């Protein structure tokens, strides 16, 4: 069937128009509602379509942050339009398709007993961080960051963040619920019930895609929450009271057995790069404020080869964008641009 | 661990608790 | 018991004076010559005094290159004078430095007596001043050719770092050959041993990255009972060198064909406590290829070094750290762009 | 001298190969 809605422009316009698509099929299904993948008539472009369950006198958090931006690492919101039991609404976000994840590639090498290809750990790390910068930058935190939501393409090795149906806009003062994120993937703070942390709980998230990345396997595989710092507590030892008042000031813990933090090089095989270890202690801590900025992640030592003029694809192919930077991804530190963008990137 | 993390959350016993499990 | 000579101040006018100095006492001795310590007159200050023989008419390359530097981890050319032995034509050259009651080895040596390591501050406050005065010195295409840590003199109190010993260093033109044989072998870069006449100041950063490895090993990483095992030695290490890395070595070598031996992992060579950024730098260090490794000024920018740029940061005497980032421009010449790293907020 | 003759026989690395595996 070709199907015909009128759909709004993504960034936009606004104005309504018709759009027409086919090949629907779907690809998605869970409690947040059903994802479809379609072809559009006009460009034969591939796309996914998010239906999910509206409250017809409230507003969708995912449509108003997926409204605000526009990044060559972020998903692209197309269209947006509303359907569909009666007086039920639906409201069905318009995706350019990808097809594959940085979840199902690096399932491929683990299951034929092998590590992901460093250059690519470099690559998909680097575009993940640019993601977060950028997002972070208006204030968004997406409190689902996970291999699963890091679509690739294939050929190109572009990465783009995708699923902001978790994604907050975070206000200072203003609470946020504690049970969020995947369990793997959750940051400590969140274990010990804050409520007023910050986008830096994307960066912690971010070490553990990296942990992983590195291992063939999860870096923390929590068999529920309590587990999940049982887990933590395994690599980092336990907290010292100044990194417990840091996470959660509203909470006290008098008198615990204090745990001496297994070394980092021991965590990771023997011929894990040194680099990249490096930067994962930096995203793995306790301490919020000690974490690296995403920003600051994209200047590390360890993306050096990304910023090296010969550096190429295994498969031959350039590497995709990696120095379009602008002033809203700099705003956090503007005078970094100089070092993020190599002499050889500059127009 | 949901009502149990909360228990412990509330108590003030979660990091007795995971060091407990942790042997 | 005052000496009285005529010498000739280190940096500025070039009109000499009458220096006074006295309580001289032998500190050091080798077939450079001698080094001595005295206290001049004119201001309390201790001062070393290096005196070599000196054969006119030839220009001493060590002055030369003493005159040119003007930097907080250098140590300072004060004056330098002439003196005759008394046998004829017997001169010497006498450079009268600033006195420095310690060195990075001395410290070392202490702390690996106690049976205890270095602690990591330390490490990361001798090395950042280390690469400070390299970029410094590479920055007038001077390479020094004799890093390693005897060589790196040390205030206690204040924990300032000053290079010293100028005895090898050279001014390097491309094009111009230099000579292979040289550096102390354990410090000494695989080009060197491989002998590259055409190499450049980054064999100081070779010796840089053994002299990191070293305060963290509390024992020398590469130590070879001669030339040839000294390679040995790095193969342990760094497994055998690629065809394509030989040439980058040194383009008039070849060597068709050899058994391979693998890298051992980075991880494995330093013991299991050794802080993760300690042996990320190291790594991009000791390279067999000249140009991957690290400039002194990408050194100091290191993630390995970020606790001297924390505000809060204190010896463990409890003393405030030497001055790190009063930066000339002079000093930032060959990339501009690290400052924002460089300088940290707070020091603007 | 010896250093020396490897280097320019161009037989430095077998030499320090088998010297690693006395
Ligand atoms: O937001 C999402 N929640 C759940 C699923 Br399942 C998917 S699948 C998907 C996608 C797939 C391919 N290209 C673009 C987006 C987005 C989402
Ligand atoms: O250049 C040198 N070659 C040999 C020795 Br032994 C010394 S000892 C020294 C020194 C000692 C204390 N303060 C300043 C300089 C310099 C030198």
């Amino acid at each position: 069937k070709v199907t015909t809605v009128v759909a709004t422009p993504g960034q936009g316009p606004d104005r309504p128009q018709e759009v027409s698509y086919t090949d629907t099929k779907v690809i998605g299904n869970g409690s947040f509602g059903v994802v479809y993948q379609a072809k559009l008539c006009d460009s034969g472009e591939l796309v996914a379509i998010k239906k999910v369950l509206q409250d017809k006198r409230f507003k969708n958090r995912e449509l108003q942050i997926m409204r605000k931006l526009d990044h060559c690492n972020i998903v692209r919101l197309r269209y947006f339009f509303y359907s569909s039991k009666k007086d039920e609404v639906y409201l069905n976000l318009v995706l350019d398709y990808v097809p594959e994840t940085v979840y199902r590639v690096a399932r491929h090498y683990s299951r034929a007993k092998q590590t992901l290809p460093v250059i690519y750990v470099k690559l998909y790390m680097y575009q993940l961080f640019r993601s977060l910068a950028y997002i972070h930058s208006f204030g968004i935190c997406h409190r689902d960051i996970k291999p699963q939501n890091l679509l690739l393409d294939p050929d190109t090795a572009v990465l783009k963040l995708c699923d902001f149906g978790s994604a907050k806009q975070l206000v200072r003062g203003e609470p946020n619920v504690s049970y969020i994120c995947s369990r793997y993937y959750r940051a400590p703070e969140l274990i010990f019930g804050a409520t007023d942390y910050t986008s830096s709980i994307d960066v912690w998230s971010a070490g553990c895609v990296l942990a992983e990345l590195l291992l063939g396997q999860p870096i923390f595989p929590g068999d529920s929450g309590v587990d999940q710092l049982v887990e933590i507590i395994k690599v980092l030892g336990t907290p010292t009271r100044e990194q417990i008042r840091e996470m959660n000031p509203n909470y006290t813990e008098f008198k615990f057995p204090q745990i001496k933090a297994h070394p980092w090089t021991k965590v990771f095989r023997p011929r894990t790069p040194p680099e990249a270890i490096a930067l994962c202690s930096r995203l793995l801590e306790y301490t919020p404020t000690a974490r690296l900025t995403p920003l600051e992640a994209c200047a590390h030592s360890f993306f050096d080869e990304l910023r090296d003029p010969n550096v190429k694809l295994p498969n031959g192919r350039d590497t995709p964008a990696l120095f379009n930077f602008t002033t809203q991804e700099l705003s956090s530190n503007p005078p970094l641009a100089t070092i993020l963008i190599p002499p050889h990137a500059r127009i | 661990p949901h009502r149990l993390l909360q228990q412990l959350v509330l108590s003030g016993n979660l990091i007795k608790e995971a060091v407990r499990r942790l042997h």
